[PDB]
Order: structure tokens, then C-alpha cells, then sequence
């Protein structure tokens, strides 16, 4: 599931800014 | 509204053209607890010791905006800040600087992010997403009025308040605008297609920026995902969007619409304006005018145990603040 598929991955947590 | 924005511009004008600057020192508060961390700062729940009273106190380290080339969008967080007036913005009480750092003192938002509660709770019925939504709609509505984009929204930077109203934070990449502009600005996952593709933009962004948020919000997960900011960027210059089964089919439409591709086809930016969206089938509830006044029955109110109470943010480790016997950026932030 899309779901499921979004939990095992690396973007979970906080996203930060991109700056430079 | 017309009638309204218009009374609007005029006080943010007469802010804008008069910035105002240092309105306290730093031992007037009591350093309690980091609320937030950054690139080149922190936020702290901070208490004015003569009014018993608490604020977020957000912290620039002065060296590390330089080393990170973010004068301009400093200054121009500072000078935007002190001059908007919304219901769901927060308020900057203060700033001041020392040697060492520049400081903004906002206010308190008890509530937490929205992202732990959305991230905790899972996914937001649409209902609930809507409420939000609404808010976000009027906000930008109004930022857009005077010429100013707002560049950076995600979960993150939304706050929940007492009443379980929304309260837009951190305005580092806001900018008043006429004409188009080209800083690659923002979170991946937020960036609309001609931000990644260098090709200059306007306030277009915010609106594809929303489609995004509601999508994130009802569904419990951003559109376009992957490990790595490159993969994600392919993703969203695709155009190619799969919406999760429980989506009603006004807000698959609602969203096809927000996230177009073609910016000549997009919600908020067409002949109608801002009306494209606050008119379409999946606001046909929504009393624009009830939710301005906080007078809409919230779907959710975190609550708190009272002032100081900090419960709704995470834990972070707490470094000391180091205030040079050297002044230490001086020209570059003379008008902060
Ligand atoms: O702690 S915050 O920063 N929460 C929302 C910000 N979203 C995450 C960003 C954190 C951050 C902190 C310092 C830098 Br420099 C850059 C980002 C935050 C900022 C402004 C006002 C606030 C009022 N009440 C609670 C928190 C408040």
C-alpha cells in the first residue's frame, strides 16, 4: 500500500528547507 | 473583502516603508525550552519576566545566516513579520540583536505542529482537512494581496492554537514581490513543477504548495515521495498523480485543479483569482466568513495543562546560547 510504501521510507519525520 | 484587503494594505504599507527594530534585550526573558531546531537557529519557549507572560523567541546565529548566504531572506522574514496582521499568522512581538544573534519574539502557540498530530493521528478526514484548508485559503488571500509570497508551506510550519486554529509560522523565504522571481526556495516535496525547473515564477507556487498540503492532510501522505529529493523532483515535474480510493470525488477534482502542471490552467492563478478555489464544489460548505471571525466549530483541540506547558512539541537537545564580547555581523544586518 501507498501507505505502507511511505512509512519504511526516509522522509517521514521533519522535512528541512532547502537552501543552497 | 475587496473593501477589506483594501483597508489591509494601507496599515501593512505604513509598516513596510517604517520597519520597526529593537524593541527589547535579551535578559527581559527566561530561556525555558528549545521548541523547534534549524539550520541556523532554534526557537526557545521563552517568559518575559515583567509580564509573566511566554513567547517563542526564535534565535539566528548571525555567522551561520552568512556562511549559509540568507541575509536577504533574514531581513526580509524580520520586515514582513512586523508589518502583516492576520488571524491565523502569528504575531512577532519583538526583535532585538546582540553581538552574537538576531531574535524574533512571536507568540506562544500551544497547540504543537500540525505535522505531530497529523503524523501521530495518521490521516484527517476530509472535513477536517477542510477546516484547515479554509484557513490557508483566506491566508493566502490575503499575503498575495500585498504582493508577497509565501513560499514554504508544510506541517511543519503550521501551528495548532487553543480554540484548534491554525497559526502560519516561519515566513525565511516570504517575499514581496511584483513580477516574477527565481530562488530555488522551499521543502522538495512542496515545490511546484517551475521552481524545480528554473524558470522563474509567482504566486502560483502557494496555490500547487496547498494542493499539496490538503493531499498530505486527507491522505495521510504527501503526492510525491521517495527517498532522495532528486527522485521526488522527477516525480513532481511528471505530472502524473494516483489519488488514494477514499478520496471524494470533488476533492479529486479539487486537487487536479491545484496541482496543474500547465500554470495557465491552474486554481488561483486563472482570470477569477482566489474565487476559482473558495467557489469549487469542495468548499460549497464552507462559511469563509464564520471561519474568519474563529467562529467555525474546530474538529480537534489539542489541549494543554496550562501556560508554559510544552507537551505538544518534541524533545530537543538543549545547547547554550554564546553571545560574542565582539559585535559580530554588523553591516550586513544594520536594519534588522
Ligand atoms: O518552534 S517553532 O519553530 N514551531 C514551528 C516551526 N516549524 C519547524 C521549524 C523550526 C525552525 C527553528 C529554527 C530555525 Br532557524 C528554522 C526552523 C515556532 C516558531 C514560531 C512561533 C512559534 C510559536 N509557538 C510554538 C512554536 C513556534
Amino acid at each position: 500500500t501507498t501507505y505502507a510504501d511511505f512509512i519504511a521510507s526516509g522522509r517521514t519525520g521533519r522535512r528541512n528547507a532547502i537552501h543552497d | 473583502v475587496k473593501e477589506f484587503l483594501a483597508k489591509a494594505k494601507e496599515d501593512f504599507l505604513k509598516k513596510w516603508e517604517n520597519p520597526a527594530q529593537n524593541t527589547a534585550h535579551l535578559d527581559q526573558f527566561e530561556r525555558i525550552k528549545t521548541l523547534g531546531t534549524g539550520s541556523f537557529g532554534r526557537v526557545m519557549l521563552v517568559k518575559h519576566m515583567e509580564t509573566g507572560n511566554h513567547y517563542a523567541m526564535k534565535i539566528l546565529d548571525k555567522q551561520k545566516v552568512v556562511k549559509l548566504k540568507q541575509i536577504e531572506h533574514t531581513l526580509n522574514e524580520k520586515r514582513i513579520l512586523q508589518a502583516v496582521n492576520f488571524p491565523f499568522l502569528v504575531k512577532l512581538e519583538f526583535s532585538f540583536k546582540d553581538n552574537s544573534n538576531l531574535y524574533m519574539v512571536m507568540e506562544y502557540v500551544a497547540g504543537g505542529e500540525m505535522f505531530s498530530h497529523l503524523r501521530r493521528i495518521g490521516r484527517f478526514s476530509e472535513p477536517h482537512a477542510r477546516f484547515y484548508a479554509a484557513q490557508i485559503v483566506l491566508t493566502f488571500e490575503y499575503l498575495h494581496s500585498l504582493d508577497l509570497i509565501y513560499r514554504d508551506l508544510k506541517p511543519e510550519n503550521l501551528l495548532i492554537d487553543q480554540q484548534g486554529y491554525i497559526q502560519v509560522t516561519d515566513f525565511g523565504f516570504a517575499k514581496r514581490v511584483k513580477g516574477r522571481t527565481w530562488t530555488l526556495c522551499g521543502t522538495p516535496e512542496y515545490l511546484a513543477p517551475e521552481i524545480i525547473l528554473s524558470k522563474g515564477y509567482n504566486k502560483a507556487v502557494d496555490w500547487w504548495a496547498l494542493g499539496v498540503l490538503i493531499y498530505e492532510m486527507a491522505a495521510g501522505y504527501p503526492p510525491f515521495f521517495a527517498d532522495q529529493p532528486i527522485q521526488i523532483y522527477e516525480k513532481i515535474v511528471s505530472g502524473k498523480v494516483r489519488f488514494p480510493s477514499h478520496f471524494s470525488s470533488d476533492l479529486k477534482d479539487l486537487l487536479r485543479n491545484l496541482l496543474q502542471v500547465d500554470l495557465t490552467k491552474r486554481f488561483g492563478n486563472l482570470k477569477d483569482g482566489v474565487n476559482d478555489i473558495k467557489n469549487h464544489k469542495w468548499f460549497a460548505t464552507t462559511d469563509w466568513i464564520a471561519i474568519y471571525q474563529r467562529k467555525v466549530e474546530a474538529p480537534f483541540i489539542p489541549k494543554f495543562k496550562g501556560p508554559g506547558d510544552t507537551s505538544n512539541f518534541d524533545d530537543y537537545e538543549e545547547e547554550e546560547i554564546r553571545v560574542s564580547i565582539n559585535e559580530k555581523c554588523g553591516k550586513e544586518f544594520s536594519e534588522f
